């Protein structure tokens, strides 16, 4: 059948993904992914090793984009005396570094600004494009905790203003106060539920 | 046996258990040694290790024919169910300390009336001290 799921890593297709799994959660700040790949080894013969610790990963589900790592965040090589020898991969959203980097703000305390103008100066140290659609708020005082992660502070500030903080399927950061409004399917029992 | 001068009553010991005699009809055993075989990966050589002796197990079959077999049969089962192990005179392995583990009694009134079969499954049981060493 026309492949209902295709994956790319830096522009070379993965033709041996013996398994796959994708996730996208609204109650977090980054998606995820996991791919299992078959690997071989011939004793006393050459073997070509990639071991890419970092590169882009793309997943297309039925001819449609469904994820944008950046990729190869994890590399583990399982191995067995019996069944077989394989490899595993993992990935996360483009904002991965925000999730695992302590802020390096110029000074460390705003004088008088808005939340939008603060999130721009926090994220843009790592070149992650923002996707803002919520209402702006004016905050007389803001002072980011010294050394606190980017994930903590954005989540903390956006909780008190009813801003959802979650990723899109393209590699951006989307802050919204409601549903995207894209009407889906009528999941009816006895028709498609399992 | 080679030649016709065999006297089976002279080579097979009479069965018994806890002192009550009974008529045996078969005799088996099971012996072995615990291994730890291991085979490496991508290698053309294997290995092995020894982890001690394996526990034996004996199985016997008894037949009752004489008149009033139900009483002897129904009275022998009361000995297999007694608490603790006891001496077992294996027909071929000689005396050995064993403990019963199961017993199936087979009987009928129309298919076979006048004979009772009872299969048994014994296990070696050596006394051990209670202070764990």
């Amino acid at each position: 059948m026309i492949k209902p799921m295709r994956i790319f890593i830096g522009g070379e297709e993965l033709e041996t993904y013996t398994s796959a799994r994708l996730q996208r959660t609204k109650k977090q700040l980054t998606g995820s992914l996991t791919v299992e790949i078959f690997l071989n080894y011939v004793p006393s013969k050459p073997v070509i090793v990639n071991a890419v610790r970092g590169k882009e990963i793309l997943v297309y589900v039925m001819g449609e984009l469904a994820f944008t790592g950046e990729g190869g965040s994890d590399v583990t090589v399982n191995f067995a005396k019996g069944q077989g020898y394989s490899v595993t991969l993992t990935a996360r959203g483009r904002t991965k570094y925000l999730v695992d980097s302590s802020h390096s703000h110029p000074t460390g305390s705003f004088k008088d600004t808005s939340d939008r103008k603060v999130i721009e100066a926090l994220v843009k140290e790592h070149k992650v494009v923002l996707d803002w659609q919520g209402t702006e708020v004016k905050e007389p005082k803001i002072t980011l905790r010294d050394g606190n992660r980017i994930f903590n502070e954005i989540f903390e500030r956006c909780n008190q203003n009813c801003h959802f903080a979650y990723e899109t399927r393209d590699g951006k950061l989307l802050v919204t106060d409601g549903t995207t409004g894209v009407v889906g399917e009528d999941i009816v029992l006895g028709q498609n539920i399992l | 046996m080679a030649g016709p001068c065999y006297n089976p009553n002279e080579h097979y010991l009479p069965a018994s258990f806890k002192g009550v005699p009974f008529d045996a009809d078969s005799s088996d055993s099971e012996h072995g040694r615990n291994g730890a075989e291991a085979e490496f990966v991508f290698g053309e050589r294997t290995g092995y290790a020894d982890l001690g002796i394996k526990i034996r197990s004996y199985s016997i079959r008894a037949r009752f024919q004489t008149n009033d077999h139900v009483a002897l049969s129904n009275a022998f089962i009361a000995v297999l169910e007694s608490t603790g192990p006891g001496l077992l005179v294996h027909p071929t392995r000689g005396p050995v300390m064993a403990a019963c583990r199961s017993a199936r009694v087979t009987d009928s009134k129309v298919d076979a009336a006048g004979v009772t079969y009872i299969d048994i499954d014994f296990v070696e049981a050596n006394d051990t001290v209670t202070g764990f060493g």
